[PDB]
């Protein structure tokens, strides 16, 4: 029994903008929490329907870990019941969300001296997302009674916005990487046990 | 052309509520970030709330939970509907497209409408003239006694602008308002050209048109 | 919670000057989320910069917007007389936040004001109350003295004074002074006068009239 | 295929300006920037600044800011740079480049790029070269010849019009500091074959309609 | 302005080596470190990008490794058409984007001392009023040649110009040529011209000289 492939997720060298989050899926391996509650300076670390301390206890048929980034004052709103341009229009968590949210500050990798153009988030979309939808779509949006054609202009918006992190911006206004653990429990045999 | 017309202001006593309305000519408002921006008199802007395309609500901390945004997608108009109200709600409360953030400013604006929380009573303006003595001349009229605010003053029904000032109400010591507007013409067009003043009191449905003549 | 504060209060500058309007934060914000908004008199907030240096559609080249981290600034080079507003900075954290404002005053060469007198209305005078107003129309500065005299007695305690916003054409003001008093007051006294004092003026203007006449 | 197409070598006199075209294709055009940049004679890249096509963004290198300027016609998807006051050491080649777009982030890195238009600021005008012999030493000896202030570029150069090519070698030609270029040819040959074999190089400049045929002996 | 640096600044292999070049930069720019080949004549080509990542139709011999401010391109076994400059570039600052200097990568083989040759300049140029003395170092390697002029035993600075051949195809060598331009009243004011050589194939510097007359 290998260990689960953790280390890829939480130590990818570029992050996924939270529009196309990235999710991993992790089955049929031994996976160990404990060395992730003390595995760095996790800001963030938050557990909805499990504890953290039984987490290193329990089986699960499949395991999913999203991970994106996302503003320093944006980190609530991965959050079950949270409502915002994140949750709405980029990731979205269910009400009953079984799993972890990890989150921690990354200034020195996803910033740059004028502005970072490599993140972004959608900010315009006309209804909200589903639990766990994902919506790389990059279609003109329209804001009024005349369709665009793929033309930007008035009441036509390129629906998604750089942060533009710099190294230099406050800390609401940071890049933070974000984690995402699901525990889906299904009638199924379990694959994925802590140790 | 991109417009945004509001109604709904006007006179309200202290614990009343109000809906304002921000119906809306070249966008979609369920189809945009639309928020609601208030400014006390004399006083700077103020964000109140805002509605998403997708639903989500924000209000400011304090409005939370007296005020409740809200639209119509088929009538493309957005609400404000406002709950027991006080003297920290009386502003002209302005509607706009977008939430103030990157990509997404204050743009366009309604041209507001005017809330007054006074438990005071409505009342229309008396319109006197102001006669020109006997260069240049001076006349005017004078719209006395009235409540709440605003009165609006034209001119020939705009033809005349030039020259015109119409000054800011004050409050008289019997709580109702009055002010003056005035505009110089030339001496000679005085017994030809006829002078009139379109005093329009909407909060009392008083239009009063006036003929200032010499006396 | 970024604050952020208006610096200075008001700014008094002539037509073709440069006018510098600072807005400073209690946090390092990016440039993107930095905006100004133009409001003159009796009109809703116009968007003037946004993302801190980006001019918005339709604004003359003379605005300019730029700064960064703690200290945005807002230059119009060749002020004109039609810039007289108050510009408000505005930014964005988890919620719209809006500056305190900062006033564009616009000086200009001192004009004396025209003076006019104005009796109460036989239509006024069937009411019961009679006004009389003093009209001082276009003058600069705002500095102006109005004074009452009914029968050579000067009045005080029953006038009024409102004044116009700059004009934003010739930046001048017009101010009215309106005294109040009952038919009854009225019908009692003959000479009625307002006297002005203006900087613009080397002696006080007096215009007057006699009741009836 | 993406494709980025330059406008051809230009030739400037000091203080004048040139704008450079790059006619893209194979892409959709407003959802990528367009950088350029130039390369020095024997030298590394150099960023100048970048262009976002949606927007018509710029950002330039703080040394050619307000000397450049970099312009985007969308409608015929070509992107345009325009040096003014043009100096001699604003000689280089210069190429536009894309990023990889706005989805993986403007001037992240340079994905594509143009074949490069060489741009040669000098005060000369066009001129003929003169063609001096290097004279072979007084069992393997060298001669020559001295392509000598030509402009602008090339030159070819044979020996013996065309029946000797082993052993030759023409160097790649420098700009002087006079603003005209200047190069020389060389061969080995025996030492035994100087006062029998004659060697003649033939230069040709076909900017100015020159053709020098000289003569290389040994110096008495 | 953050800059580049690469080592080595040249470098010599064969087919079938590993090939490791070091790109180093001023300040952290945690992972914004591409990797660019470029070739004589032709433009650069992405090889990788975000420090490690491979471009689309890169061959799988070249990797990438770094983070912070040293970093490493790797090619496992090299092929004839890898022989070219290589340049690494920053784009942590989006207001200054730099590249490194540029590591060429030539073919190896076995030492070989240049001839050297000095060439006087001739009757027919000293009559337009400019003297050129040309030394040919024929047929050498490696790259790495050092030439030094003495007029009557007194180095010269600013007055000399060298163009170097192409690495030739046949026998893997180079050729330069070293011009010493002087006016015509500075050169006929001196007597001794010598252009001394230093080279990995000399055990001692070659000097070859003239005297303006004989
Ligand atoms: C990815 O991890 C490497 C190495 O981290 C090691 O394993 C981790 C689980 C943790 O236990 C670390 O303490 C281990 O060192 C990181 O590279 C290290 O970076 C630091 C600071 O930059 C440096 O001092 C170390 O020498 C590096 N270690 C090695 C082996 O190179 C790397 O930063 C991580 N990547 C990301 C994106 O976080
Ligand atoms: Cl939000
Ligand atoms: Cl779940
Ligand atoms: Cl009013
Ligand atoms: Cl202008």
């Amino acid at each position: 029994t290998n260990l689960c492939p953790f280390g890829e997720v939480f130590n990818a060298t570029r992050f996924a903008s939270v529009y196309a989050w990235n999710r991993k899926r992790i089955s049929n391996c031994v996976a160990d929490y404990s060395v992730l509650y003390n595995s760095a300076s996790f800001s963030t670390f938050k557990c909805y329907g499990v504890s953290p301390t039984k987490l290193n206890d329990l089986c699960f048929t499949n395991v999913y870990a999203d991970s994106f980034v996302i503003r320093g004052d944006e980190v609530r709103q991965i959050a079950p019941g949270q409502t915002g341009k994140i949750a709405d229009y980029n990731y979205k968590l269910p009400d009953d969300f079984t799993g972890c949210v990890i989150a921690w500050n990354s200034n020195n990798l996803d910033s740059k001296v004028g502005g970072n153009y490599n993140y972004l988030y959608r900010l315009f979309r006309k209804s909200n997302l589903k639990p766990f939808e994902r919506d790389i779509s990059t279609e003109i949006y329209q804001a009024g009674s005349t369709p665009c054609n793929g033309v930007e202009g008035f009441n036509c918006y390129f629906p998604l916005q750089s942060y533009g992190f710099q190294p230099t911006n406050g800390v609401g206004y940071q890049p933070y990487r974000v984690v995402v653990l699901s525990f889906e429990l299904l009638h199924a045999p379990a694959t994925v046990c802590g140790k | 052309e991109v417009q945004l017309v509001e109604s709904g202001g006007g006179l309200i006593q202290p614990g009343g509520s109000l809906r304002l309305s921000c119906a809306a000519s070249g966008l979609t408002v369920s189809s945009n970030y639309m928020s609601w921006v208030r400014q006390a008199p004399g006083k700077g802007l103020e964000w109140v709330s805002v509605i998403y395309s997708g639903g989500s609500t924000f209000y400011a901390d304090s409005v939370k939970g007296r005020f409740t945004i809200s639209r119509d997608n088929s009538k493309n108009t957005l609400y404000l509907q406002m709950n027991s109200l006080g003297a920290e709600d009386t502003a002209v409360y302005y509607c706009a497209r977008g939430e103030g953030s990157p990509g997404n400013w204050f743009d366009p604006w309604g041209q507001g409408t005017l809330v007054t929380v006074s438990s005071a009573s409505t009342k229309g303006p008396s319109v006197f003239p102001l006669a020109p003595s006997s260069g240049t001349a001076a006349l005017g009229c004078l719209v006395k006694d009235y409540f709440p605010e605003p009165v609006t003053v034209s001119w020939n029904s705009g033809a005349l602008t030039s020259g015109v000032h119409t000054f800011p109400a004050v409050l008289q010591s019997s709580g109702l308002y009055s002010l003056s507007s005035v505009v110089t013409v030339p001496s000679s067009s005085l017994g030809t050209q006829t002078y009139i003043c379109n005093v329009n009191h909407k909060p009392s449905n008083t239009k009063v048109d006036k003929k200032v003549e010499p006396k | 919670d970024v604050v952020m504060t208006q610096s200075p209060g008001t700014l008094s500058l002539s037509p073709g000057e440069r006018a510098t309007l600072s807005c400073r934060a209690s946090q390092s914000v990016p440039s993107s989320y930095l905006a100004w908004y133009q409001q003159k008199p009796g009109q809703a907030p116009r968007l003037l910069i946004y993302g801190a240096s980006t001019r918005a559609t339709g604004i003359p080249d003379r605005f300019s917007g730029s700064g960064s981290g703690t200290d945005f600034t807002l230059t119009i080079s060749r002020l004109e007389p039609e810039d007289f507003a108050v510009y408000y900075c505005q930014h964005y954290d988890t919620s719209p936040r809006f500056g305190g404002g900062t006033k564009v005053d616009i000086k200009r060469t001192v004009a004396a004001p025209s003076v006019f007198i104005f009796p109460p209305s036989d239509e006024q005078l069937k009411s019961g109350t009679a006004s009389v107003v003093c009209l001082l129309n276009n003058f600069y500065p705002r500095e102006a003295k109005v004074q009452w005299k009914v029968d050579n007695a000067l009045q005080s305690g029953n006038s009024q004074e409102s004044v116009t916003e700059q004009d934003s054409k010739d930046s001048t003001y017009s101010l009215s002074s309106t005294l109040t008093l009952s038919k009854a007051d009225y019908e009692k006294h003959k000479v009625y006068a307002c006297e002005v004092t203006h900087q613009g003026l080397s002696s006080p203007v007096t215009k007057s009239f006699n009741r009836g006449e």
